[PDB]
């Protein structure tokens, strides 16, 4: 009924790429102020397409992993509080968790990105921070119960009887998953190795340095300040040398 | 007909290359099917024909894993059958609920789940039997010892699970499909995973320790290495943590320079056929021209 | 404060016996335990944070250089609490 | 008597346990794609 | 009384916390498409 006229617009480069995305807005703007003042102002600016659908993707992927990460950190620092009866472990372990997936993800860029010239593709930082939080919430949890159940023998034994026992477990744990996760580098499609050895790579940083030195670390530095809204003492009441055998 | 991203647009794209592949060009004339709803197709058809290799390099992997961390046949067997008695209940379970139409699934939500379930089902299963050879080694019997491994460890592995689950349904709050389609499917699956992991594991553990020596511990100064560490930790914490922050700090400087990309040709063997479609195309318009964008202009009268 | 010898001894080679493994009937006064006992730098470390921590005996981490033998150890203890 | 409920009524009842999750996952498993 | 709201403060940060990522999480999930 001739209500409606369409144009078909190709670009020059990718299509998919930053720019051919952000050259969508650019598009309806041109085509906006392009009846403006004309006997068309007013009419509705339609704009459907591949790089149109992949803006709005980028948008709101955008929005997507900040619900997600808000949910997932108050989940975390939740089940930290109701195990340890403490603010200051379950905000320590929140923190740590931020900054280990923080330097996971760095990591990973700097080895595709800057190194193989590949870019991430769009979904592997989604992808990768899912799974990442959700080993990361086992291991903190199963390191820090053991630690709240032995520091009655004073934080710093409470500390190596921890260690001894549950980082070995821990660290069996992370480098079993990690090392299932990178062997997706021999898939053809490159999507998949990205994700796997984002994922591989981002639980080797944490078993091996931030879990296995940086949070007890943390544990042994805030000596009894660790376990705060509970009074804990940093070591017993001195014991006499006991008798022979 | 369909619609990008679901079944039924693929049903489309192959009808039409059975279509214009039935019948034959004149000669020198070559035909394709380019197109960003036939590189889905081929792009999901080829991502099965990955993954069942995927399925299997995983699997040759995880067994000199546990090879290298129980050094034992036995105990790698036992562990093993149950992460994989996990993972199939897992399948079987977010199938059955997915197939009565009583949730939404995706072919997206289920190669996450599988990952999920398995990342879970190792953990869950090498605490387990991580605190019991410890209690064991401590001199406990076998008795005293699988007390110890629950009273320490069924309430980490309930807790974690249960947030994970909690976290993953959280999903179901975001917008797009792909997320979104995320949240019941693997919450149910993180549930399923943890109530095996917490029967089934310990049933496992109860039933296989009442013969000869079969779960009992063999790597044990591992222990004591980890002890030293830990005695290294506890005596010069400022030091350590400095050097652990430092050494985040080099992957945390790189994150202002992440670039992402959406062409999903980039990420994709140049040898599906839509690939190629692309480059024969690419060979006589430019890149661009596969892809073309469509502006409508809507007026209230006759424009002709 | 007299804990006599064989005391010390004895609170030591409980330390030791969890830490390392090492019977207490082996933990003698003239043993050393970079050779007779072979315990290393970083397991000192770790029996000397344990003793700090159940007797509340600190020793800096100069002085545990120098505690090569189990009767050194006592020696110290000893001349610590003799305070 | 002294073991508490859960993991004691998991070790007795531990073949029937191991029993009915086989049970379950082949029904999970044939009656369903 | 503050007595008795300290025998109950693992809830009550709990519901704070719960309240603001709610809160948060609904405002957020506006963005998109608007
Ligand atoms: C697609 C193809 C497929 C590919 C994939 C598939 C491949 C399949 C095969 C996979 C092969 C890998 C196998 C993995 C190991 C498996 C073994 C296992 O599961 O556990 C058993 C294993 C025990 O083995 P064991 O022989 O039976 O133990 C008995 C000992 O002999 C008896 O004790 P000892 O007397 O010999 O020594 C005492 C003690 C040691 O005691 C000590 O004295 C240590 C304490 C010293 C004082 C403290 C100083 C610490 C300073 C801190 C500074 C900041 C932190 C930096 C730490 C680095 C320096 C330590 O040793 C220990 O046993 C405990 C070790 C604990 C410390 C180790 C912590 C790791 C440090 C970080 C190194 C890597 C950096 C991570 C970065 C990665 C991110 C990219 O458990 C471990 O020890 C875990 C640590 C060793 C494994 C991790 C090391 C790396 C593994 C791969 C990572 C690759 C990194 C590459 C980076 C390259 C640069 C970019
Ligand atoms: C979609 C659902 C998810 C939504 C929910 C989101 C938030 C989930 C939060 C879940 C919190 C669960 C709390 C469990 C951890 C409790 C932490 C704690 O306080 O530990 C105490 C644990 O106290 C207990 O005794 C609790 C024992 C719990 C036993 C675990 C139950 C096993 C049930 C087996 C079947 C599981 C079926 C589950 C099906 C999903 C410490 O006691 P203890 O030091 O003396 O050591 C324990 C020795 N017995
Ligand atoms: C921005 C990047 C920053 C990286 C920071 C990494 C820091 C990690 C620290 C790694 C510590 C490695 C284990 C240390 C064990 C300590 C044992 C010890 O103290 O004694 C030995 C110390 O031996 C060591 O291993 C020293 C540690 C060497 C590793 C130091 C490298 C890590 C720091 C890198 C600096 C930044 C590099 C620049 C960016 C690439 C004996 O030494 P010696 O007296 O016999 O040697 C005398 C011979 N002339
Ligand atoms: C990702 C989400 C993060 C959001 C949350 C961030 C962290 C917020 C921290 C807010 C702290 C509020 C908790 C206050 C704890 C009060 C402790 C208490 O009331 O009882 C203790 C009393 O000990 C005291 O004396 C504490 C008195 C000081 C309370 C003053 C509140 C300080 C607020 C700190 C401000 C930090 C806020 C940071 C916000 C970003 C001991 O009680 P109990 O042992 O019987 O309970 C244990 C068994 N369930
Ligand atoms: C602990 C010992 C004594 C270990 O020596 P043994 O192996 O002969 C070490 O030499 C020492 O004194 N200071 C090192 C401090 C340290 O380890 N800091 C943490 C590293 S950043």
């Amino acid at each position: 009924d001739g209500h409606a006229v369409r144009f078909i617009i190709s670009h020059e480069g990718d299509p998919m790429s930053q720019a051919g995305i952000a050259r969508i807005a650019k598009i309806k703007t041109a085509a906006k102020e392009a009846i403006k003042g004309t006997p068309l102002e007013g009419s509705a600016i339609y704009l459907g397409g591949t790089a149109a659908m992949f803006k709005d993707l980028s948008d709101g992927n955008t929005y997507d992993l900040m619900i997600a990460g808000i949910s997932a950190l108050c989940l975390i620092f939740i089940i930290m509080l109701i195990t340890t009866r403490s603010v200051v472990a379950a905000a320590v372990i929140v923190g740590t968790v931020v900054l280990s997936l923080g330097a996971s993800f760095g990591l990973s860029v700097l080895i595709w990105q800057h190194i193989l010239g590949i870019e991430l593709h769009w979904l592997v930082l989604a992808m990768a921070v899912i799974i990442l939080l959700a080993v990361g919430a086992d291991y903190n949890l199963l390191l820090v119960a053991r630690l709240k159940e032995e520091i009655h023998a004073g934080i710093n034994t409470g500390i190596i009887r921890a260690m001894g026992g549950s980082g070995s477990v821990v660290t069996a744990a992370g480098l079993v998953f990690a090392f299932t996760m990178m062997s997706f580098a021999v898939s053809e499609l490159t999507v998949m190795a990205q994700v796997g050895t984002t994922i591989g790579m981002g639980l080797l940083f944490d078993t091996l340095i931030v879990r296995s030195f940086m949070t007890p670390s943390i544990a042994a530095l805030l000596g009894k300040w660790f376990w705060w809204p509970q009074v804990v003492r940093q070591r017993p009441i001195p014991q006499p040398w006991p008798s022979p055998a | 007909a369909g619609n990008q991203g679901e079944s039924l647009a693929n049903e489309s794209v192959e009808a039409v290359k059975t279509i214009v592949e039935r019948l034959a060009p004149p000669p020198g004339v070559k035909v394709y099917v380019t197109g960003s709803a036939a590189l889905v197709a081929d792009q999901q058809q080829a991502g099965d024909r990955s993954l069942q290799v995927i399925e299997a390099v995983t699997f040759t992997v995880i067994i000199v894993m546990l090879l290298l961390v129980y050094r034992s046949i036995i105990t790698s067997a036992i562990m093993l059958t149950m992460v994989v008695l996990g993972l199939l209940a897992t399948r079987g379970g977010v199938a059955f609920l997915g197939f009565h139409r009583i949730i939404g699934l995706s072919t997206f939500a289920t190669n996450l789940l599988v990952v999920l379930a398995i990342a879970a089902a190792t953990d869950y299963a090498i605490f387990l039997i991580g605190r019991y050879q410890e209690a064991r080694g401590l001199g406990q019997d076998r008795e005293s010892a699988y007390y110890t491994m629950f009273g320490g460890t069924a309430h980490v592995v309930l807790g974690s699970g249960l947030t994970i689950a909690g976290a993953t349904f959280c999903l179901s709050f975001t917008r797009l499909p792909y997320f979104q389609t995320l949240g019941v499917p693997l919450a149910i699956g993180m549930v399923i995973v943890v109530a095996a992991a917490l029967t089934l594991g310990p049933a496992i553990i109860a039933v296989t320790s009442r013969f000869g020596k079969l779960l009992e511990p063999k790597r044990m100064a591992r222990v004591r290495g980890w002890r030293k560490v830990g005695a290294a930790i506890v005596r010069w914490p400022g030091p350590i943590l400095v050097g652990a922050v430092a050494l985040a700090l080099v992957g945390l400087l790189t994150l202002p320079g992440y670039r992402t990309n959406y062409n999903d040709r980039n990420y994709l063997p140049a040898d599906l056929p839509a690939n190629e479609g692309y480059a024969a195309a690419e060979r006589h318009f430019s890149q661009a021209r596969m892809n073309p964008e469509v502006l409508m202009v809507e007026s209230d009268h006759d424009m002709r | 404060m007299a804990a006599t010898q064989e005391e010390i001894i004895a609170g030591l080679a409980e330390i030791i016996e969890e830490v390392t493994g090492i019977e207490p009937s082996e933990v003698t006064p003239e043993k050393s335990f970079v050779d007779d006992l072979d315990i290393d730098s970083l397991s000192m470390v770790e029996i000397a944070v344990q003793t700090e921590d159940k007797y509340g005996v600190k020793i800096p981490d100069e002085d545990l250089a120098g505690l090569r033998t189990v009767g050194d150890v006592v020696a110290y203890i000893q001349k610590l609490e003799e305070e | 008597a002294a073991r508490p409920f859960i993991p004691r009524m998991i070790r007795t009842f531990a073949v029937p346990i191991i029993l009915g999750w086989l049970v379950t996952i082949a029904v999970l498993n044939v009656t369903v794609p | 009384m503050i007595g008795t709201l300290k025998r109950a403060w693992i809830p009550l940060l709990i519901l704070v916390v719960v309240a603001i990522a709610g809160f948060t999480v609904q405002r957020i999930r506006t963005f998109f498409g608007s």
